[PDB]
């Protein structure tokens, strides 16, 4: 149980902070640029993971960088309206054949963080 | 023959022990740094 | 402390007394206690014989 | 060159490990399932999700079938090894595979095409500048710090020993057993029965896995603890399911693991991890054998067992004559070992030299591999 | 004060040491080995080929030969590889500052003397060096000048005799019997026991155990009884893997082939019949001291009770009214170094060394006019 007890330390000691020290870093880098995109229209978010839930400023950041029309949010405030919302976006990704692996909109209604980093990531490959 | 195909001749047995060390170190300093910007 | 008293790579003429087989270990020790090379080269009545001996063996061939 | 860092994968047969060079622990871990919904679906405006992979694979397990793209370290369906690879890349580690060289392990005796195919995907898809490709077993020499030794690597998919001498690795004695804790789960699965216990989906499958990892342990005598668990009722366990439900392992925690050291409980004919090390250290030269008996590692979550050292050593004693002495090094972060060496081989300024480019993948094909790596 | 160096050369032995000391600075093996193994292990130390003592410690990943066979060189590269790692690694003298001197065996071929010469004078730039006869450097160290001596080593065995500090000739006798043979047919007589010896660092390891448990005996049916009749001559030996093993009956066998060599079915005779013959063919009058003094040479000679063997059979040979007397210094396996290092010590041996400037009109074949 010692040397057990010592591994538990190791992978909750490092593996943990290296981790959280790099999400951290990327996630207020991935605010500023998208920040910086989303101050043409009157729109500015505080937190990447909660602003995002609502799926409402993923199109208008989408409906930004592409410059064309996508259609205009589900009017509702409850769950299934926001799962909506955030398949709207995702489905006007499929369009550009930008290709996302393990994204669906229920990832990014519960905030699930290395996820909506990695959506925010791909858009900013593509769109770069 | 080729036993000494698939690595290079004359290196210093020293210096892959010294960076061998050098991450140990790091465990002890726990130093936490970001990954490389892309 | 021994071990901080003396480094095994400080001195290689030391490092030398590591890499010994136990037999090599006697045969320098006894060959010196013998001193036979000191032995033949302070002894005269042997010397000049062989000092004259190579010389004119020089003298008269090879 | 100094601020780029070559990215390290550990890809075993149970879980994928991803993380820079210079690092001593990797960034991302999480096991290598793909996942894929059976159930109907009936909620309209939820929208569509084809594939679960990774982490979040596990955590809705309740309502998919699970599927492992590795088996025995072979890749048996390259698809979903693909979409492992592109998760790790973007949605863990959020780098551009352009940017990074990648460096890969495997098992000792594989098939050619494996390798190949591996190659392949790397150069072809994910557009790397270099890739290389090492053996896990050398990794863990390296994460020791030890010029000679005996690597027992012990995972998921395969176990492996190979001998080192003076960085001089032997082929002919290399041996590869194909009893893992792949086999190990699959046995306490079916000792669980006659206690009245049944599981038989894909799901109940990580819940007895769970169970291995936290209620088992490897008996230093056989047959006195056999005699102890009979007479008295101080080694039974609780363990909790998901659903509140309460099970009692009992005499099973020392019966899964004993499968390693006796895989006649299997059926197999094949001999013993320990009988394994020994006839590897054996088929080497006799000078040698002397320090391959000093310095036997381990390395793999199969070794984390409680008294696995122990019951090690004893039988190595055995086996052994009695005038050499036997030790067993195996560090706390035995799990990991592989991953660290990786990047310990990755950050050398001499390994700069034996990156396979991209300009020679486009000359020869994806057979560079065998003339190259080992 | 520039002194000059001894370096004694044998097959499986490489001795060097300073001028008018009393023990040479390295003695290590005359070994060449070779990598056998696939080596994987990127970043740490390795090399093309490793020489000398070094290569004697990795034998199990090593393939070790011998650049000498029978007193004469197989390989001159490796020659050359053992020549530099002697001047550098072992003594870090510079080889071109220095005279070197140089032994050899007495019968060879022509092309052996002047190889040496333009290898030494070319590659090193060596001043000065001389070649000496072995034997009669060994016969310096016993400190006689006369007497017939036997040197035995690794590579040859060969008995000559010295009279008045001039070695004849015409008496010389050579036999190709040595240590190496012998190793070879130890080896062969242990197979019949169990145990089985084929790569080259088992060979090795046989001759530690020849060193180590051989003696000679001095009645051979006797102690076949006795080795037949009882288990009191049975020693154990421990093997670098922990295995044990029991020498038995062989012990006496494999050092008796130096008297009968019909166990190796060699044609010629036993070593002891060839001094006599080597006696018979100098002239009557110095005979008796040629029956006086007789020394003990080479490392071959250092099996226990080898010197009241060669006593009795010498004298079984020998007329009745001749006296018979065997020397055996303690130190006969490093004699001939001995003897060179009094030989470059003398006043009148600077004018024996060969000129550098002299050999640029004369060529290689100058030894043949000094020497
Ligand atoms: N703490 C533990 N105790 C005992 N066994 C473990 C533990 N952790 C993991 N294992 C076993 O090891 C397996 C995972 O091994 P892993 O290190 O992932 O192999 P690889 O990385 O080579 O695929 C699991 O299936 C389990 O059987
Ligand atoms: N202590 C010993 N006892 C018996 N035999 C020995 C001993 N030491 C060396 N030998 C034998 O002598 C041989 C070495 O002879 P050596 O004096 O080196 O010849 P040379 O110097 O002319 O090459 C070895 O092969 C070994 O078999």
């Amino acid at each position: 149980d010692n040397d057990n007890s010592s591994a538990r330390l190791f992978e909750r000691s490092r593996i943990k902070a290296l981790a959280d020290e790099r999400e951290v870093v990327q996630k207020k880098t991935f605010t500023k640029w998208v920040n910086s995109h989303l101050a043409r229209v009157s729109c500015r978010i505080t937190d990447l993971y909660k602003d995002l839930r609502d799926g409402r400023m993923l199109i208008k950041l989408l409906e930004v960088l592409s410059g064309e029309m996508l259609p205009k949010p589900t009017k509702g405030k409850m769950r299934i309206h926001c799962l909506e919302n955030v398949d709207k976006a995702l489905q006007f990704l499929k369009e550009q054949r930008v290709h996302l692996e393990n994204m669906g909109s229920h990832d990014i209604v519960d905030g699930n963080h290395r996820l909506v980093l990695g959506l925010i990531w791909t858009i900013i490959l593509r769109f770069q | 023959a080729v036993p000494n195909l698939f690595v290079p001749l004359n290196t210093n047995p020293k210096e892959v022990q010294e960076m061998r060390n050098k991450i140990r170190e790091q465990n002890l300093q726990d130093i936490k740094t970001a990954g490389p910007q892309s | 402390e021994r071990y901080f008293d003396r480094v095994d790579e400080n001195n290689p003429e030391y490092l030398r007394e590591r890499n010994m087989a136990p037999d090599l270990r006697q045969d320098f020790n006894m060959m010196e206690q013998k001193k036979r090379v000191s032995m033949i080269l302070q002894s005269p009545a042997f010397c000049e014989e062989l000092e004259s001996m190579i010389q004119e063996q020089f003298k008269k061939g090879k | 060159d100094d601020d780029i860092a070559a990215l390290v994968v550990d890809n075993g047969s149970g879980m994928c490990k991803a993380g820079f060079a210079g690092d001593d622990a990797p960034r991302a871990v999480f096991p290598s399932i793909v996942g894929r919904p059976r159930h109907q679906g009936v909620m309209v405006g939820m929208g569509q999700k084809d594939s679960y992979v990774g982490d979040e694979a596990q955590s809705k397990r309740g309502i998919l079938t699970l599927k492992y793209p590795i088996e025995h370290g072979i890749v048996t369906n390259w698809d979903d090894m693909e979409k492992i690879w592109h998760h790790t890349f973007y949605n863990e580690l959020r780098v551009a595979p352009e940017e990074h060289p990648v460096l890969l392990t495997e098992a000792p005796l594989n098939p050619k095409a494996n390798r190949e195919k591996m190659t392949q995907i790397m150069f072809e898809t994910f557009n790397t500048p270099a890739m290389y490709v090492a053996i896990q077993a050398v990794l863990s020499l390296y994460a020791s710090g030890r010029t000679t030794g005996i690597v027992m690597d012990s995972g998921d998919g395969v176990t492996h020993t190979v001998p080192i001498y003076e960085g001089y690795a032997l082929p002919h004695a290399i041996l590869r057993l194909d009893l893992a804790g792949r086999d190990l789960t699959d046995y306490l699965m079916k000792i669980l029965t006659e206690r009245g216990y049944s599981f038989t989906t894909t799901a109940e499958r990580e819940i007895v896995r769970d169970i291995k990892e936290k209620l088992c342990y490897v008996a230093l005598d056989f047959e006195q603890e056999m005699a102890t668990a009979a007479s008295s009722s101080s080694l039974e366990k609780s363990y909790e399911l998901p659903d509140g439900q309460v099970i009692t392992i009992g005499n099973e925690r020392f019966r899964c693991p004993e499968a390693l050291f006796q895989p006649s409980f299997l059926g197999m004919e094949s001999c013993g991890i320990h009988e394994t090390t020994f006839n590897s250290i054996m088929k080497c030269d006799v000078d040698i054998r002397k320090d391959l008996y000093a310095n036997t590692v381990l390395s793999g979550g199969t070794t984390m067992y409680p008294g696995i050292a122990d019951r090690m050593q004893k039988e190595i004693t055995a086996l052994a004559p009695s005038t050499m002495k036997i030790k067993i090094i195996a560090p706390p972060e035995r799990k990991y070992s592989v991953w660290i060496g990786g990047s310990i081989l990755a950050s050398l300024s001499t390994f700069q030299q034996m990156w396979i480019s991209k300009q020679e993948y486009d000359e020869s094909g994806p057979s560079i591999v065998h003339r190259k790596c080992f």
